[PDB]
């Protein structure tokens, strides 16, 4: 009977079986309830709805999140979410799967610990482990040593391995990713009298940061090209036939992950941040450390985003060094490819936390084992 | 079947009227048959009383309600 | 394997005739009725006219009271729980659409008599009753989903004995893996308004041909 | 057994049995009192005429109407009519059928507190329930998501529904129907010299209107053509033989519900009543509701109202986007086809207002369960 | 409140009614300090019904409406509104600051503008706000009696200051540079 592989992140879920080589289940990480009065009868018996389905319906529903920040705030919704993807996702009977779940790292202790006493006692899977977000990214990669920059909706952390080995104390991890984003680009589009507030108009600004936004080269050149000419303009459509335009506020939205100061935050920006990190290291090391730069998730989508990345990275390292980044087209499923490699694994089948283990250690035997 | 349907009760109209068709035959049949017997009978007259008086209201009302249908 | 291939249509064939004692067997016949008033608007179907829908739709509508009461006895003996509760919501609406279609036909088959063909000749008319039948099957392929997924949860529950589960004659098929990257094409750089992306809407006879005979 | 259906509006009554496709008694919601010197004895006994029979009898009655601008004035005559439906047009005995009524949204709460009341005290009912005259309209369509646009005798009102779920905030209730136009097209026939002052005239140009008058697609077009030749004359004739001639007022009538100002009334036409009550909704469901567009009500029986609503419609919203006008043959009784269905209903039998509840609560049992 | 006014049988529906509906806001209407218990007591008794006269000489009564129509400033879904009333408003931005200042924003919580002058909402907001914070804390809300014209009276003062006619801009700098200039001088 093969594991599942499920990783589930703050704005996705991606479930599927091991052995494969893309997941079966992609929606929303969402739970809506109706916030409207229902005069027809019978139709109002439904009073949440989980997915796609929420997504559909986005007018007389208010979406909330379970995750924020990587870390489950919401516990009976998360449970939800579970069973929507074991029984309609994916139609499997979760009491005879092993299920392999993900955690990003520095997360809280007791977070690890609610995952697998849910798996366990309400689920009643046979077995189950729990893996990092940055290391299953080098498996997808296909290499032992590199730096992997994992930006996904909630988190965003660096994780830096050689030869297989990892580095704690030089692990870095930074709470901006694609949500604050979004929250960003709402409250700029206000300049042109463009305002959206409710939590249905939230998914529209998503939509239009997803097609419209990159990353400039230059910010400054920019800058000055846009206010000069109007060659930087492009229009979006919303759903009830209206039609904005978008002006420089196409590459400022994506322009903060490096001046994390516009948002508020005194933290360094991402090419900085990476940097560090790798001072933090063995000089030894530091040789191909350099190379071997591994980005993922969705917030590492933005066109022209590895091209700045290597010059800002270029102007600190010393002018010997060679800078390569490595940026796949199919990253914003690494995570999970990664998943199903090391379930898969013929050496992986010996440390999964069996149902016997648990009774006569409770919780707490996923922080001595689970990595 | 799940709720009261107007096709059954629809059907039901239709053959209430059939039936109410069909017995004023039945009636005009009854009348003709004691009219044509030659013999008579003491428990004979009031029948046929009845039997005629409920044939000519009937006839005076298909009669009334056939010109409801002009202009 | 030409001849392994006769065991599976002759299993697959032995279930559809099955006197709609099944749910599975029942929605079936639902969809394809609803197909042919679908298929009356671009006139390439059986029907004909007017009064060949108002015809389907009592068709429809009777299978519907059938489908109430087949979903109803495995709600009874399901354990009080988030499937039981999931399937109950969608026999609420089974009720108010059918009803819908049965007044409504009759109405439409009243007017047709009095004002001639002409007043309904336009098609205008026939989508009242065409827009009833398909949301009368989105409730139908929700409530075969959330009927069978109580019956595999709760195969071993007492209650269940006696039973025509979709759990025992029924199988699910794997859903098919996700693309890794969509495909760019060469159309969007004509199109200089980008556009949010449509939503994908499940067609009933994709949600019901995943199942499979044992 | 069978359960009343009663739909009382300002200008006709309208009752039958639950379940059934088409109404059992239709009759106007008049009552009429001798004004003449009675001579001949005994044919001046009867005081009170209600109905059919107050209609035949115009010449030697002042006709009133109970109900005005959807709200019931007259709680004595009121009770004549529904007494008249119960025994002379229905032949039932009101002590063993529930009966519902139906009442227009923004009315005053205590028109359907009495109306209650008087249902289980003075006629004894079993059960009852109120319910709301557009919210019905959308049952006999066979939909559950548009915008129903209902303009009756006394009052025309919009309600938005999605999917089964009210919009509270975007109803627009507007006091401008029949009645209205009735007024107006007797001070506008003053012009070519004919005069009706009576109460009983009155019925005569409330005929005059539903027989001659139509909207016109273009207003200022049209005078044009009305000066300009006299091909849209047409001739209608008194009850007493003399014949009268109608030129331009034929579209100038219907045209005060476009162009309200002709009235006096500062409101805006009904063509952007709608469009506003569309924009205070959802963005994401104003795609579904500029299709579905549900009409009903005996005003909007003219002919060319549908063509002209639409053109005034796509004028104003987003060219990208489609309109779609509902004009059902026998939208002038949709109202009470629509109960007859959310009577019979089977999950709906469990809602009534038994007369038990009543006991404990009081008229004000209706506000917490009908709405 | 024209909305929730057609209850009673009252209906105003013209833009010069628009005035006249605003007058009795300003004069009947105050904020409820425990919502719930003034429901209850509205219905029990109508010892909080007041009148008004209109211009025609006509007077209408008002029940429960004084305190139903500032309610929605705490409770935005009653217009349907989905965001969260000023009293959590108020209380997010607050933890969107650094905790080294969220002591001294707690205090001097500053309200102005003619919205603010309801009775009672001076009291509601510091039972609402005091809710949702630490119990440690302090919660003090400034209300001047003057705080209609607030914003006008910190006009005069910062325009009539002694260190602020360096910062004007002058219509030649205007002329040279258009009306784009007002972005990065004036804040
Ligand atoms: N083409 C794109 N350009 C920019 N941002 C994107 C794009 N696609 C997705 N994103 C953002 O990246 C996030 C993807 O989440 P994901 O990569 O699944 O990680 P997680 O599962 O942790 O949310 C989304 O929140 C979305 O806002
Ligand atoms: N064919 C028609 N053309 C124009 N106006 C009509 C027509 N039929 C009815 N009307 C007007 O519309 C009104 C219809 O009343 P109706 O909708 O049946 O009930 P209510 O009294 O609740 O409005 C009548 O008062 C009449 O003046
Ligand atoms: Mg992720
Ligand atoms: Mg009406």
């Amino acid at each position: 009977t093969t594991a599942l592989v499920c990783d589930n992140g703050s704005g996705l879920v991606k479930a599927g079986f091991a052995g494969d080589d893309a997941p079966r289940a992609v929606f929303p990480s969402i739970v809506g309830r109706p916030r409207h009065q229902g005069v027809m009868v019978g139709m109002g018996q439904k009073d949440s709805y989980v997915g796609d389905e929420a997504q559909s319906k986005r007018g007389i529903l208010t979406l909330k999140y379970p995750i924020e920040h990587g870390i489950i705030t919401n516990w009976d919704d998360m449970e939800k979410i579970w069973h929507h993807t074991f029984y309609n996702e994916l139609r499997v009977a979760p009491e005879e799967h092993p299920t392999l779940l993900t955690e990003a790292p520095l997360n809280p202790k007791a977070n690890r610990e609610k995952m697998t006493q849910i798996m366990f006692e309400t689920f009643n899977v046979p077995a189950m482990y729990v893996a990092i977000q940055a290391v299953l990214s080098l498996y997808a990669s296909g290499r032992t040593t590199g730096i992997v920059l994992d930006s996904g909706d909630g988190v965003t952390h660096n994780v830096p391995i050689y030869e297989g080995y990892a580095l704690p104390h030089a692990i870095m991890r930074l709470d901006l990713a694609g949500r604050d984003l979004t929250d960003y680009l709402m409250k700029i589009l206000t300049e042109r009298g463009y305002s959206f507030v409710t939590t249905a108009e939230r998914e529209i600004v998503r939509d239009i940061k997803e097609k419209l936004c990159y990353v400039a080269l230059d910010f400054e050149n920019e800058m000055a090209t846009a206010a000069s000419s109007s060659s930087l303009e492009k229009s979006y459509e919303l759903p009830d036939g209206q039609v904005i335009t978008i002006g420089n506020e196409r590459f400022r939205c994506p322009e903060t992950l490096f001046q994390p100061s516009f948002i508020g935050m005194e933290s360094a920006g991402i090419h900085e941040t990476t940097y560090n990190s790798i001072m933090k290291c063995d000089i030894d090391i530091r040789k191909d450390l350099y190379a071997n730069n591994v980005m993922s998730g969705g917030t590492t989508m933005y066109p022209g985003i590895a091209d700045r990345m290597q010059k800002e990275i270029t102007a600190l390292a010393p002018s010997t060094m060679k800078i390569k980044i490595i940026a796949p087209p199919e990253r914003k499923y690494s995570v999970w490819i990664g998943g199903s490699i090391l379930a898969s694994l013929s050496t992986f089948q010996q440390m999964w936390i069996t149902k016997q283990e648990y009774d006569e250690a409770g919780p707490s035997i996923v922080h001595r084992k689970c990595f | 079947s799940l709720s009261p349907d107007p096709w059954k009760r629809d059907a039901r109209e239709k053959l209430e009227k059939q039936q109410q068709m069909h017995i004023v035959d039945m009636l005009s049949k009854e009348i003709h048959e004691l009219q044509n017997k030659v013999d008579r009978t003491a428990e004979e007259s009031d029948r046929l009383r009845k039997l005629m008086l409920e044939w000519q209201f009937q006839k005076r009302l298909q009669e009334s309600k056939q010109k409801d249908e002009d202009d | 394997s030409f001849q392994e291939e006769k065991s599976k249509l002759d299993a697959e064939v032995s279930k559809w005739d099955d006197s709609g004692n099944d749910i599975i067997v029942l929605a079936k016949q639902m969809c394809m009725i609803m197909m042919e008033m679908t298929d009356f608007t671009r006139g390439k179907g059986p029907l004909k006219n007017t009064s060949d829908v108002i015809s389907a739709a009592k068709k429809i509508a009777e299978a519907g009271s059938r489908m109430d009461k087949l979903g109803r006895t495995i709600a009874d003996h399901c354990p009080d729980s988030a499937c039981k509760q999931d399937l109950l919501a969608y026999l609420q609406r089974i009720a108010l659409y059918c009803h819908q279609l049965n007044i409504c036909s009759k109405v439409k088959a009243e007017v047709q008599n009095l004002g001639g063909e002409l007043v309904v000749s336009g098609v205008d008319s026939a989508m009242s009753l065409i827009q009833a039948a398909k949301n009368l099957m989105n409730a139908v392929v929700q409530t075969v989903k959330a009927s069978y997924v109580a019956s595999t949860k709760y195969q071993k529950s007492q209650g269940m004995a006696s039973l025509n589960l979709p759990a025992v004659s029924w199988k699910m098929k794997a859903p098919e893996k996700k693309p890794l990257v969509k495909r760019e094409k060469q159309d969007e750089t004509q199109t200089k308004i980008k556009r949010a992306s449509q939503k994908k809407h499940v067609n009933p006879v994709q949600a019901l041909s995943e199942f499979k005979a044992m």
